[PDB]
């Protein structure tokens, strides 16, 4: 033939002068013995300051220290005077000189609680310098927990470096497990494999896992009536274990259900349930409420309670009465000196009742003498004649009735008339 | 001195209904004590008429009292009238439809407190609050119905319990009717409407129209122009929908809209830097928990003639001005070497040609395409004369993307160098 080829290999990193080889090898067998090797290489694309090349030998020597990472293969042709062509190519083999590393030491990773199995989350991998088989390789969890909630699957990533995804597996829950502590190993190809490793701190997020329960379904109570307005009724309790504010109980009461709330109003952070005005038992006999709480933050959760608050009697009402009169006109008169054993009014006893139901005792005053009082059914009371009434010097007496009641405490009622003739 | 009656009698009955008869004196007339439009006695030792129809829920109290009246004495008999129910009304809820809001998603137990109906009938006549039923809407069996009654006479408390499963993307919102019925002799109802709201939370992540992006752009895009798009959704409603994107390696000379999706050329590129990129795009929501969705996005660059060949010669010495050759060199050996350097590749270069100018394009020593594709070879194909001519100024072309057809917008560019030889012996 009129033309050869031959192919080359070198380490990489080795001194300058190394050994590269001989031109004279590519020539085919048999042809003349040149005098001068003519050196043709892609301009720029080149050997230039990267070989060293005998021309009256054939001779290659590296011209200084050689670094595959820059450039990995050399491609050259050799001329020979008299036309024959010997296509070399010089390679750069590769040696472990670049160990893996991480960027992060320490790194940290921020996962929602409760997400779904399977979802993966990459990382930063270790790069590889020394491409092929060299870098590159596998990434191995030696965190605690692995084995249950946090496995490893590689995913080769752009221009061909594995990049690790950390897999979703069990279980997880803020409230038992806050966080873990992971390491990760990386290593690469070679008899002697270099190693780096790096720790990863995951933490576990916060979501609205939890609504505010209360300390007992339903609260009670049994204050009195006219109790003081600043006083307090009784604390109601809520807990949430979620944390910031998911974990802000807000107690409130329910205005729309409750039935009887109007004079009652619980603190915002303390569940202190208070009145601002007084209640009347002869006005709402009982208090049903309905609490509730608020699991603060975005859309947040709803707990309930129920207060029930009954209320016992005083004796604070005064006693009332209806009097109207019975003769002709029902305005007050007497005939001129009336009949004896006659009746001139009506009266009759109410009062808001606990205890005894009405049963007043009444008090007319005197009316000299000449008028008298009688009951029919101990609540309805009348108003009766004697002496004839003679109108002896005397035109009308005026006259009033008391209302006594019949509690611990007096509690009186005035009510005056006039009665002519 | 203690005479007393009581009379019954019912409502929303016609005016002149008999009560009942208060017991006479013979030789007395009885009327009333106090003018009121509701009832009149018939002196002539008869009985307690009504005089017009009267609700009963109407009234301040149900027992009136009453007092009557007599001849000459004017002894007084009290009277006292108890009027009832018949439940004439019907139970009936404070507002006919509401509407609450359910966490979808959320596990069995999670309730709200409803509305409780009343009735202005009495205590038997009045609603029963033990049955309450839903009667329609709930036909695919997601909520139920938990009565909480209250120690206290007055109260009553009624909550709709879900047991679970309950999922926006698959039905959003339910209409339910109660129906109460007024626990009377007359068994009369009331209703009430429910407009159940379910809330959307972030459990669907963004999802990418395709799995693999393709697209291929000239490494002559100006800054600005635009290499793809692509495309997400999100199944949720409103902020959980809100798709963000962005580059997950965003060192490239690309950039990601965040809203559009546009990948734009961010650096001005070139091809002989680096033949394609293998990116991968996310898809990031605005849920309260962000959600992430990927896919890988492959752009190829295409290559164009911005690259100009150039020619470097090698001669007889080395460290040499000008080349110098022997004038006895026989026939058929080689000089100099044409070595013909092009950086772009031969998909957007074509064919290069070269040719002879200013020299001896005229067999003085001809040129050859040696069998290497781009190296030539320079050799003395004749004898000559040293004094006749002792030097040469020959010169070459190369051009990229030469032979082209009509109109093609693969122009060329050149570019021309000079190499001399001189006789020496
Ligand atoms: C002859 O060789 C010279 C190099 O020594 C080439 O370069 C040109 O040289 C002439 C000398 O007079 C200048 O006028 C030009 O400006 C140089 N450049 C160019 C691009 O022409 C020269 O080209 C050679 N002669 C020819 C005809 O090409
Ligand atoms: C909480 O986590 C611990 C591990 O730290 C585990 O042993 C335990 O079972 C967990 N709680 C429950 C209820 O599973
Ligand atoms: C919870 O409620 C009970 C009921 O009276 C009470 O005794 C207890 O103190 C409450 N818990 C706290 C922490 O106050
Ligand atoms: C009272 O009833 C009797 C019943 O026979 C009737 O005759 C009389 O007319 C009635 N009184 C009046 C004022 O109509
Ligand atoms: C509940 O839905 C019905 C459907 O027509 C609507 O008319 C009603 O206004 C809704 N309730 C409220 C409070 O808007
Ligand atoms: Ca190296
Ligand atoms: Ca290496
Ligand atoms: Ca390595
Ligand atoms: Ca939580
Ligand atoms: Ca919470
Ligand atoms: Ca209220
Ligand atoms: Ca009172
Ligand atoms: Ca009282
Ligand atoms: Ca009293
Ligand atoms: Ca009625
Ligand atoms: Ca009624
Ligand atoms: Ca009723
Ligand atoms: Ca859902
Ligand atoms: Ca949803
Ligand atoms: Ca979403
Ligand atoms: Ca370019
Ligand atoms: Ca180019
Ligand atoms: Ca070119």
């Amino acid at each position: 033939p009129q033309a050869g080829s031959l192919d080359l290999q070198i380490d990489e990193e080795q001194p300058a002068g190394t050994l590269i080889g001989d031109i004279s090898a590519g020539l085919p067998a048999g042809t003349a013995a040149p005098l001068m090797y003519f050196i043709s290489a892609q301009e720029g694309s080149g050997v230039g300051t990267d070989l060293a090349i005998d021309e009256h030998s054939g001779v290659v020597r590296t011209a200084r220290v050689l670094d595959r990472e820059q450039r990995d293969r050399y491609r050259f042709t050799a001329v020979t005077p008299d036309g024959a062509t010997v296509e070399v190519t010089v390679r750069v083999a590769d040696i472990n000189d670049h160990a893996p590393a991480f960027p992060q030491a320490r790194a940290a990773l921020q996962v929602p609680e409760h997400t779904a199995f399977g979802t993966r989350y990459p990382l930063e991998p270790a790069r590889d310098a020394d491409a092929g088989r060299l870098g590159t390789q596998g990434y191995a969890l030696s965190g605690d927990g692995a084995g249950e909630t946090f496995r490893l699957e590689t995913r080769p990533g752009p221009d061909g470096t594995p990049v690790p995804e950390l897999v979703v597996t069990g279980e997880l829950d803020r409230e038992n497990r806050s966080h873990y502590m992971l390491q990760l190993e990386a290593y690469d190809g070679g008899s002697p494999p270099r190693r780096a490793q790096a720790l990863l701190d995951v933490t576990l997020l916060d979501i609205n896992d939890h609504a505010p329960a209360f300390n007992q379904s339903r609260y009670h109570a049994v204050v009195s009536e006219s109790l003081a307005p600043g006083s307090p009724v009784l604390q109601v309790f809520a807990s949430d274990a979620d944390a910031g504010v998911n974990g802000a109980v807000t107690y409130e009461i329910n205005r729309r259900q409750s039935e009887g709330d109007g004079p009652f109003s619980i603190d915002a952070h303390t569940g202190l349930l208070q009145l601002e005005r007084p209640l009347d038992f002869e006005q709402r006999r009982v208090h049903e409420l309905v609490v509730q709480a608020r699991d603060g933050g975005a859309h947040p959760e709803l707990g309930s309670a129920f207060v029930t608050v009954h209320v016992r009697d005083a004796n604070d009402n005064q006693p009332s009465m209806t009097v109207i009169f019975l003769s002709a006109d029902g305005s007050p008169q007497v005939s001129e000196a009336a009949p004896p054993g006659q009746l001139v009014a009506r009266i009759s006893v109410s009062d808001p009742d606990d205890g005894d139901f009405a049963h007043v005792n009444v008090s007319l005053e005197g009316g000299e003498g000449h008028f008298a009082l009688s009951t029919q059914d101990s609540v309805i009371y009348l108003v009766c004649v004697a002496r004839r009434l003679d109108r002896e010097e005397r035109d009308a007496y005026n006259l009033r009735v008391t209302a006594t009641d019949s509690g611990s405490p007096p509690l009186r009622a005035e009510a005056a008339f006039v009665l002519h003739v | 001195a203690e005479p007393r009656q009581v009379f019954q009698v019912l409502e929303e009955q016609p005016p002149g209904t008999l009560v009942g008869t208060i017991q006479t004196r013979p030789g007395f007339t009885y009327r009333l004590s106090e003018s009121h439009a509701l009832f009149a006695i018939n002196s002539s030792t008869g009985a307690l008429y009504t005089t017009s129809t009267i609700d009963r829920e109407s009234l301040p109290s149900d027992v009136i009292n009453l007092v009557v009246l007599s001849s000459a004495p004017t002894y007084p008999t009290e009277v006292r009238v108890l009027v009832r129910d018949l439940n004439d009304n019907a139970p009936v809820f404070p507002d006919p439809s509401i509407v609450v809001t359910f966490k979808e998603d959320s596990s069995s137990g999670r309730q709200v407190i409803l509305d409780t109906a009343t009735d202005s009938d009495i205590g038997s006549n009045g609603v029963d609050h033990r049955s309450y039923r839903i009667i329609r809407g709930n036909e695919a069996g997601r909520f139920r119905l938990d009565i909480t009654l209250n120690p206290s006479g007055e109260g009553a408390f009624l909550h709709l319990v879900s047991k679970g499963g309950l999922d926006r993307e698959v039905t959003p919102q339910y209409q339910l009717l109660v129906e109460v019925e007024d626990k009377g002799e007359p068994k009369r109802r009331g209703y009430l409407q429910v407009n159940v709201t379910v809330q959307d939370i972030n459990d669907n992540p963004p999802v990418f129209g395709s799995s693999h992006y393709q697209a291929g752009v000239p490494e002559d895009a100006v800054v600005g122009s635009s290499v793809l798009q692509v495309a997400a959704a999100d199944a949720d409603e409103g902020t959980n929908a809100d798709i963000r994107y962005r580059l997950q390696d965003e060192g490239t000379p690309f950039q990601m809209d965040p809203e559009t999706g546009l990948i734009t050329v961010r650096e001005p590129l070139d091809f002989e830097a680096r033949r394609q990129y293998s990116l991968t795009v996310q898809a990031m929501d605005r849920g309260v928990p962000s959600l992430t969705g990927r896919a890988e996005a492959l752009i190829q660059l295409l290559d164009v003639n911005d690259n100009d060949p150039v020619v470097k010669f090698r001669y007889f010495p080395a460290t040499s001005r000008y080349a110098s050759v022997d004038e006895n060199a026989q026939v058929g050996t080689v000089v100099a070497l044409l070595t013909v350097t092009d950086a772009d590749s031969p998909a957007a270069n074509g064919n290069i040609s070269v040719q002879i100018l200013g020299g001896n394009e005229q067999r003085h020593f001809e040129v050859q395409s040696s069998k290497v594709p781009n190296l030539s070879l320079i050799k003395v194909a004749s004898a000559l004369d040293r004094e006749r001519i002792p030097s040469y100024n020959l010169t070459v072309s190369v051009s990229d993307n030469y032979g082209a057809p009509p109109g093609a917008a693969v122009q060329a560019r050149s570019s021309v160098a000079s190499l001399v030889i001189f006789v020496n012996d």
